[PDB]
């Protein structure tokens, strides 16, 4: 055995190199950055008629005007998920007004390499988070679309996929994407990008869709307005 | 003398009952290259050891292996250098602290069986490993008289007539019986501890060679013999 | 070396009675840049091939040498992350002496006091050894000139002449050939250097930059570092000396 | 300043509590319950200081409610009372004592009908009848009085009723409802509101 | 240090924790442990496995233990853990009736201290208990009970079981001459004895047993003198040889 | 094989490669340069982007009015790291109203990052800093190395194929003290360039520059911010 | 204090403790839970000499909800007292009982905390949670190792999970959720599809108590089971 | 610290450290323990390695309290560690309950110490086997109290190198109603089955216990039951 902070000779951590991995095995989600609002899609991958597609929630509201997408260990993501909803409302108390994305996505990141076995805290994490997050949202600097993996790497994004057929999905969004596209534009894309890469047929059950745009609050498109979209 | 998992890695029991790190420090002792020799006679305590000094670069009164723990009680260290240092300050310590408690200066024998108790826990505990060094401790007792007191990286003690450790510990240990089969005056005993050295190590020794360290009955201050001191010894030897 | 588990942890003894990790960190100062300190008749001097890695550097980055008390110096070859470390706990032992005394630490004192931090490093699966060798100087009318050394092992001896690092025992018997016991640190300072580029492998290694330290009456007790117009002096005569 | 009695009978036991939740010289509430059903068959009437009486007794109230979740069956009115006194007693040297008084009514099938006595302090006593507040003063005569163990459980609202118009006859306070109940052999029994119009 | 732990709260590729299984094993080389339920009582019969001719017999039992007014119990496998055990068992029954001012309900000290043995095989990285335990004892809910738990914290109410050497042969024993709802002290003490006869490589000496009855609404625990064993297993003798005539 | 696992343990040739590894993470970012002129301090990193779609990252931060610094390696390292030394910054102000000498940061950082490198369960700093700053002492260069140990610099630069930013600045050393703004940053422009492949050069977009001196407190450039800089440059 | 990291990412980016923990679910007994309109049945797998009250997989954790597991009994034990605590805390906290999705997400959160915290193996149980909310509305649940959860119309966790879910999945129709009766015949036929006095069902109806039925009453649809083939 | 237990189950069932510390008291020095009608005595071989050592200087016969006394075979330094914390355990039972502590309690407290080192952290067993006498309720005790922590009460035993000899010597040698005198003389005796040399008042050493409290017995003492061979 080897300890979870131990260093691969080329530079990186192996438990952080081993949490990508996961990542890989996790559904396929996309976001578009655009001048009208940021569109954040995901494929639930449902296993069974008999489970409840409600039930499955791939696309949060973090607060009225920033959305999360996530992928990898789901249960991972929902401890990320309340820190940010917690950090909003800690930041709203404290000084009245309302965080930036990028403000958001550095707070989550900042519990990153926060793991560890010897000298640590008596609820100290064992291992980093599983997930890949997508923060779609609208601020003073305009709409805004970051990356996140559990290196605590955040980057801003244009378009960005990540799961399983993240490879495909971006070469597809680079093809497509360009800074003035509208954002009918950019539902559309990523829904024929999502549909292009899926083993099952989409459906209006199948997938999530949500929108953030200047003038209106985080939205999760409703089976009737999926199908009109479809 | 079998194995079975990290039986000589830590002070963990193997097969046979042994515990192999202990084994090992007591290995340590010996890296060190030197032999030291504790006799007791009638109305005092001797030590002495060897005293290598290569280079003339190092300042020869900052090698030692002789320390005062107390005014009353010395000690000769045997082993690993910094752990005996360390057993040093801790016996300082321990001695200096049992005063404040008790209001009466620690006997040899609590002072060793103290000492040992503390090296005890190294062999049961798997975390840290024994110390590589071996001491003996010298004294007057108030209504016992002289007092040899050695302890070891096992944990075990025990109060001697005379004693050895090091290199030709086994050898000094077989010279010293010998001659204790076969009266103890002050003479007889300096005179004794330094021919152990010198007839087991093959060296007719010079002033500078030795180190030796006496309590009396007359003066139970722990004192440490100059070269002047210890020339007066080893001329009335070679009469002889 | 004795590959076989044995030499994987600082709480583990090899059956010869070894304690490989302290003698692996002593291998860190074996392939270190060679600094020596040399006591004579008024006080004590440190001089150190301080190796120059880039010409991209400052003069005087990477000091090995340090001021560990206003009377105490500190000369270091090895992990020089490690030997900072030291200087820090060296610096805040000689900092509790006078706060529990209300005078300057005696140097033996100082000397075994932080001896024994490094000793405390080699018991343990839990720490690391100190892959470090250190020497202290110090000089006051009461104790006169004292110099010091300490190495991973933890082991703390009073020298006339000390050497740690690559040319170890090439600059000892340098070190050797001075009757110290008689000289002055002005004259001494010229000697130090000498050695120091005697001992220096042009071909191996790269350019050098020497430091140069001292404490003694001619400092009135203080530990400073030897002024540019003497150590110019004393680096001429070293140059011409190799000649 | 609160008033809780309680009669208990052979095969029952009768409480009562005053409605009024009151706020310096104002009468905030006149509807107000300080019966806080522990059981099935045990009830702990609580009275005392501004917060403490509705902390407390809710966190007692829980807990025997954990026990019936845990166990698949309830507390004695016994246990019960027993449970509230280690958790009374407990606080009373800590930093946060509680200054409650109650009653705890019960009824068990194999010791019958209980009713438990205990003051902030918490001694706790087994009583026939039982008191708390000022109102104790002026009705635990009528109560020695009129009280009889076979007691039928029409005649003891007879005897609560002479003890509540004492109240309002001779006690300077304005407590004019009363909630009743009759814990029994079927549980807790909600009984009309004795009130004075 | 990762090189020398043990890792003992682990889980196996198949979802098994070995330290618990191998703390099984040491349960099956103690002494066999016996418990069967009765209308009228229940009792504990267990092997003695301290049989030398110099031993000196100073307590009243040797793997019988009372817990409680109302509760008593014996033990398989590793006696000084056992004594851990059992201790904390008595400690749970004294802060139940300090609380409570009633004694505890028997699954309720059952399952405490089986929270204990389940937390040994979640966390702390220590070894488990290597003990399984039989309880018997009475309450106001359920009357006389029969408990059985084990090193991984798991336990069950039974009629008759078995723990220890032989513990499989004996329940299939116990299984075949078990009557639900129609034994008595009496007649279970006789199985008790006919079980341990086969399960065993038999004297007063060499076992050990004690009942739990109801006498006057107080509860009776009573470990069986030498000369009553005695005339139990005389009795077994002599219908197993009134079986072949 | 054996001695690869733990900081604490100490190879047979007195090595720890735990702390090499850490180091090779370095050496995997983006290249980074920093160089200092009589009165100014400059950092300049080429920022690099996961695709064209994403953006580049943030390769210089903020850490008082008087340091900034460009980091190379672990990016979660690098904000532990940073808020250290922003907070330490911080500490001194509060307590003596006076900026924290950078060589004193500096030390700091090397005091703190070595305590991981000699205790068990422990790993050394994915990151390695160049440090930007002006005190009493004028402006300053610092190097800071997942190792522990730090460098005080005339010009330096970090990461991957900043071995020709190297010879860059060895080269051109000597004009570096008397240049302008306006040159120092373009000295530090051009030791960047060397290290992209000669298939590219440098972008309003790709490019990063901190400024920190005798009368500037230290400013981030970025995009347009980045090209009255650019307008120069244009050979190789 | 035991600071050992249990649960950690292999190469593939595998949990392997938590892929074992389910493989601990995967040995437990057949457990069952079908969500009705005004009912909610919970089902399970089944020695003569067992005293069968002792050894009941359906518990209750409050008035309103209640759950079944498979896996590891003594760390369910853990699971659903911690749960039980949790309800009655939440009703002192706030005031209103607990709904049937937070009961489910606080034993998802206890769940996956296992798996990223130090000196602690996962638990080795899955659970479905059953009840009503104070609306009124049916909810089934499931919660696994690794701490996910989801909400169903019916689904089957322990030995024999995928042949039931096959079963459930073809047979879970609205003719089935239309009689009490005929929602507890679904469960038990799917059970007799794995298992052979081998079967403990539980039924939740709206305002009601938790019911656990006796095995005279099981018999009686048993046999009715058998008439309709 | 470790915070992980160092003995653990093999599996075959067996915690191999115990048995590995039962090893290291059945190659120690031999020491008896025999029971007589009005008193104990316990017997040791107090061979020391050379004439050199100070027999006078060190105890293997010690005493807790004034009425209870120790003796071991194994490890001389675990020994004194068990000492220590029996004599201190003895006392806190005469602090609360002013009363000398029951021999069986002492026995009780000092083999859950035992036990300790077979499951705390970072630990190994002590490899030695205690012999505990005590004189209370005005009759004799003789317990013995080995690695595990496991405690058995004695009428007469043996231990460490030849113990098989021995406890086959004391079984057929001698029973019940023997004196103390007699008893000291038979402990002797069965020291001399495994007494490789001439045994003196100097080499071997007994503790009594009586009416009068448990004390060692003087060389002078032990010289006049050798000169009865
Ligand atoms: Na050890």
């Amino acid at each position: 055995d080897r300890g979870v902070n131990t260093f691969s000779p080329e530079g990186r951590l192996f438990q952080v190199e081993y949490a990508i991995e996961a990542i890989k095995l996790g559904s396929t989600a996309i976001g578009i950055q655009t001048s009208e609002g940021v569109c954040l899609a995901v494929e639930k991958r449902i296993t069974s008629p008999l489970m409840e597609p409600s039930s499955i929630e791939k696309i949060v509201e973090i607060d009225a005007h920033i959305g999360c997408a996530m992928s990898g260990l789901i249960a991972d993501a929902k401890t990320l998920i309340d820190k940010a909803r917690v950090e909003t409302q800690n930041h709203w108390f404290t000084y009245n007004e309302t965080m930036t994305v990028e403000s958001v996505t550095q707070a989550v990141s900042n519990l990153a390499l926060q793991f560890g076995e010897e000298d640590a805290d008596p609820g100290a994490m064992s291992r980093p988070f599983g997930v890949a997050l997508l923060f779609g949202g609208v601020d003073e600097k305009g709409p805004q679309l970051f990356h996140m993996d559990p290196s605590g790497t955040f980057v801003q994004c244009d378009a960005r996929a990540i799961g399983s057929a993240s490879e495909g999905a971006q070469s597809s969004l680079q093809e497509v994407y360009h800074k003035s596209m509208t954002l009918k534009e950019a539902i559309k894309s990523s829904l024929i990008i999502l549909k292009q890469v899926m083993e099952e047929k989409l459906n209006a059950t199948n997938i999530e869709l949500a929108t953030v745009q200047p003038g209106q609050n985080f939205h999760m498109f409703t089976k009737e307005e999926l199908e009109e979209v479809i | 003398g079998s194995s079975a998992g990290f039986d000589r890695h830590i002070t963990i029991f193997s097969p046979e009952g042994r515990l192999y790190q202990v084994e090992y420090a007591f290995k340590a002792i010996n890296q060190g290259g030197l032999t030291s020799v504790a006799v007791r006679g009638k109305d005092c305590a001797v030590i002495v050891t060897q005293k290598k000094v290569p280079d003339k670069l190092l300042d020869s009164s900052t090698v030692t292996h002789l320390f005062k723990i107390t005014e009353n009680i010395g000690c000769v260290m045997t082993g690993m250098t910094a752990d005996s240092r360390s057993q040093v300050q801790r016996a300082r310590y321990e001695a200096a602290n049992w005063k404040y408690k008790y209001g009466y200066e620690i006997p040899v024998d609590m002072l060793c069986k103290r000492i040992a108790d503390i090296s005890q826990v190294y062999t049961q505990n798997a975390e840290m490993r024994p110390l590589g060094c071996c001491m003996i401790l010298i004294g007057i007792d108030e209504e016992q008289g002289p007092q040899v007191y050695k302890c070891d990286p096992a944990g075990y003690y025990c109060g001697f007539k005379a004693t050895a450790a090091g290199v030709k510990q086994t050898e000094s240990t077989s010279f010293l019986e010998k001659k204790v089969k076969k009266d103890w005056t002050f003479e007889q005993t300096v005179e004794t501890a330094i021919t152990c050295l010198s007839t087991v190590l093959s060296i007719d020794f010079k002033p500078s060679e030795i180190e030796v360290g006496v309590v009396t009955v007359e003066n139970p201050k722990f004192r440490i013999l100059t070269e002047a001191e210890i020339d007066a010894h080893l001329v009335a030897l070679a009469e002889r | 070396s004795i590959g076989t588990g044995y030499d994987l942890s600082a709480s583990t003894f090899s059956p010869d009675g070894r304690v490989f990790q302290v003698e692996y960190a002593m291998k860190a100062v074996e392939n270190s840049s060679t600094a020596i300190g040399i006591r004579c008749k008024d006080g004590v001097v440190f001089g150190v091939e301080k190796l120059v890695l880039s010409k991209l550097y400052e003069e005087g980055s990477n000091k090995r040498l340090f001021n560990v008390d206003r009377h105490v110096g500190m000369a270091v070859a090895g992990l020089l992350a490690d030997a900072r470390s030291l200087a820090d706990i060296a610096r805040e032992e000689a900092s509790n002496f006078r706060s529990n005394f209300g005078y300057n630490i005696p140097l033996k004192h100082l000397a075994d006091r932080v001896a024994m931090y490094v000793h405390a490093y080699t018991l343990y699966s839990a720490v690391r050894p100190f892959g470090c060798s250190f020497m202290l100087g110090s000089y006051s009318v009461n104790d006169g000139a004292q110099l010091y050394m300490i190495d991973p092992s933890g082991v703390s001896y009073g020298y006339w002449g000390c050497a740690i690092g690559k040319a170890r025992q090439a600059a000892k018997t340098e070190i050797e050939k001075l009757q110290m016991k008689e000289m002055t640190c002005r004259d001494i300072v010229k000697e130090v250097a000498k050695i120091i580029y005697i001992v220096h492998d042009e071909v191996k290694d790269k350019a050098f930059e020497l430091e140069l330290s001292w404490v003694g009456e001619l400092t009135n007790g203080r530990h400073e570092i030897v002024p540019k117009d003497i150590r110019e002096e004393a680096e001429k005569y070293a140059k011409e000396s190799l000649k | 300043m609160e008033y809780l009695i309680g009669i208990q009978g052979p095969d029952y036991v009768l409480v009562a509590s005053d409605r009024v939740a009151a706020s310096n010289i104002v009468q905030m509430k006149d509807d107000h319950d300080k019966m806080f059903k522990m059981s099935e068959k045990i009830l702990l009437l609580c009275v005392g200081e501004a917060g403490d009486t509705v902390q407390f007794a809710e966190y007692i109230q829980k807990n025997v409610q954990l026990y019936k979740m845990r166990n698949g069956y309830e507390l004695s009115p016994t246990a019960a009372a027993n449970f509230t006194r280690r958790n009374l007693a407990d606080c009373l040297r800590s930093r946060t004592p509680y200054h409650v008084n109650l009653l705890l009514a019960g009824y068990d099938e194999h010791e019958g009908p209980a009713l438990y006595y205990m003051d902030y302090l918490a001694a706790l006593a087994k009583a026939p009848f039982a008191a708390h507040g000022y109102g104790a003063f002026l009705t635990l005569s009528i109560l020695d009085r009129y009280y009889t163990p076979t007691i039928s459980r029409e005649r003891a609202v007879e005897l609560l009723r002479k003890c509540l118009e004492e109240l309002q006859k001779r006690f300077i306070l304005n407590l004019p409802t009363f909630s009743v109940r009759i814990i029994d052999k079927n549980g807790i029994h909600d009984l009309d509101n004795i009130s004075f119009p | 240090s990762r090189r020398y732990d043990s890792r003992t709260t682990i889980f196996s590729p198949e979802g098994r924790l070995y330290q618990v299984e191998y703390a099984m094993e040491a349960i099956g080389h103690a002494g066999t442990c016996l418990g069967i339920l009765a209308n009228d009582g229940v009792l504990l019969a267990a092997e003695r496995r301290n049989i030398h001719k110099l031993l000196d017999e100073v307590f009243f039992s040797e793997k019988i233990y009372k817990l409680n007014e109302d509760m008593a119990c014996s033990v398989a496998g590793i006696t000084s853990d056992a004594n851990v055990l059992t201790n904390e068992l008595r400690l749970i029954a004294q802060r139940y009736l300090l609380q409570y001012q009633e004694p505890i309900p028997c699954e309720q000290l059952v399952t405490a201290l089986c929270d204990i043995k389940q937390a040994y095989t979640q966390f702390g990285g220590k070894r488990p208990f290597g003990v399984s335990l039989l309880y018997i004892g009475w309450d106001k809910h359920y009357g006389f009970q029969l408990y059985q738990s084990d090193p991984s914290g798991n336990y069950g109410g039974w009629k008759a079981t078995c723990i220890g050497n032989n513990s499989a042969a004996a329940v299939s024993m116990l299984k075949q001459d078990y009557k639900e709802g129609e034994m008595t002290l009496k007649s279970a003490l006789a199985l008790a004895i006919k079980v341990l006869n086969k399960t065993m490589d038999l004297s007063a000496e060499k076992v050990e047993i004690a009942t739990l009855t109801r006498e006057n609404g107080k509860t009776v625990i009573r470990v069986l003198k030498q000369k009553e064993v005695e005339q139990l297993i005389k009795k077994h003798e002599e219908e197993e040889a009134k079986a072949e005539r | 094989n054996q001695y690869d696992n733990d900081v604490t343990v100490w190879s047979p040739q007195g090595r720890i490669h735990q702390i090499e590894y850490a180091m090779e993470a370095v050496k995997q970012g983006s290249a980074t340069v920093g160089l200092k002129s009589k009165t100014h301090a400059v950092l300049v990193a080429l920022k690099r982007a996961q695709s064209e779609l994403a953006a580049h990252q943030k390769k210089i931060l903020h850490v008082d009015n008087h340091i900034g610094i460009s980091i190379a390696g672990l990016t979660a390292d690098a904000r532990l790291l940073c808020n250290f030394m922003r907070q330490e910054c911080l500490d001194s102000r509060f307590v003596f109203d006076r900026p924290l000498p950078v060589s004193r940061l500096v030390s700091l950082i090397g005091s703190k990052t070595q305590i991981p490198t000699q205790r068990y369960g422990r790993r050394p700093y994915g990151v390695g800093l160049l440090i930007a700053g002006y005190d009493d002492m004028g402006p300053h260069i610092f190097q800071t190395c997942p190792s522990a140990n730090y460098f005080d610099c005339r010009a330096m630069s970090i990461g991957a194929r900043s071995q020709s930013a190297r010879t860059y600045l060895e080269r051109h050393m000597s004009e570096f003290m008397e240049c302008n703004l306006n040159e120092l940053v373009k000295h530090g422009l051009r030791a960047l360039r060397e290290t992209l492949p000669a298939e590219q050069d440098l972008t309003t977009k790709n490019v990063s520059i901190g400024i920190v001196g005798k009368d500037l407190e230290f400013t981030i450039y970025d995009d347009d911010d980045v090209s009255p800089f650019l307008e120069g440059l244009e050979e190789r | 204090s035991y600071d050992r990291a249990i649960t950690v990412f292999s190469p593939d980016g595998h949990l392997f403790q938590v892929e074992y923990a389910q493989e601990a679910v995967k040995k437990g007994s057949t457990a069952v839970g079908v969500r009705g309109r005004d009912i909610v049945v919970l089902g399970v797998e089944k020695a003569k000499l067992q005293d069968e009250r002792t050894v009941r997989k359906i518990c209750a954790l409050d008035d309103n909800v209640c759950m079944a597991f498979a896996g590891l009994t003594a760390d369910a034990r853990i699971v659903i007292n911690r749960a039980r605590v949790e309800c009655q805390s939440h009703r002192l906290t706030v005031e209103d009982p607990v709904t049937v999705e937070y009961i489910t997400r606080y034993i998802a959160s206890l769940k996956q905390r296992y798996t990223q915290s130090n000196g602690r193996r996962p638990f080795g149980i899955s659970a479905l949670i059953v009840g009503f909310d104070f609306d009124g509305t049916p909810r089934l649940y499931q919660t696994d190792p690794s701490g996910t959860y989801h909400a169903w119309k019916a689904n089957a966790i322990g030995r024999g999970a995928k042949s039931v879910r096959e079963f459930l999945e073809k047979n879970y129709t609205d003719e089935a959720i239309e009689t009490d009766d005929l929602t507890i015949k679904l469960v038990i036929k799917a059970l007799l599809e794995v298992v052979q006095k081998n079967i403990e069902l539980a039924v939740m109806r709206r305002d009601q108590s938790l019911k656990i039925l006796n095995p005279e009453e099981i018999e009686k649809y048993v046999a009715e089971i058998e008439k309709e083939k | 610290g470790y915070s992980f237990s160092l003995t653990t189950f093999s599996p075959s069932g067996k915690l191999v450290q115990i048995e590995y510390a039962l090893a290291a008291v059945a190659g120690g020095a031999p020491s008896v323990g025999i029971k007589a009608a009005n008193g104990v005595v316990l017997a040791t071989e107090k061979k020391q390695k050379s004439i050199l050592y100070d027999e006078r200087s060190v105890h293997k016969v010690e005493p807790i309290t004034k009425h209870i006394g120790l003796v071991y075979s194994g490890m001389g330094p675990d020994y004194r560690v068990l000492v220590h914390r029996a004599r201190k355990l003895a006392q806190q039972y005469y602090l609360v309950y002013q009363e000398p502590i029951p021999t069986a309690q002492l026995v009780q407290r000092v083999a859950s110490v035992m036990q300790e080192y077979t499951q705390s952290g970072g630990v190994r067993p002590f490899g030695v086997s205690l012999l505990i006498c005590g004189w209370n309720e005005g009759r004799p005790y003789l317990f013995q109290s080995d690695p595990s922590g496991a405690y058995f009460a004695w009428k007469a035993t043996a231990m460490g190198k030849n113990y098989v000899n021995g406890k086959t010597f004391l079984e057929k040698r001698y029973n019940e109603d023997l004196e103390l005198e007699d008893a000291i003389h038979t402990a002797i005796l069965t020291l001399k089955e495994s007494f490789e040399g001439q045994m003196t008042e100097d080499n071997i050493e007994v503790g009594i216990c009586n009416e009068a409290g448990f004390r060692r017995l003087t060389p002078t003492e032990v010289k006049d039951y050798l000169a009865a061979i």
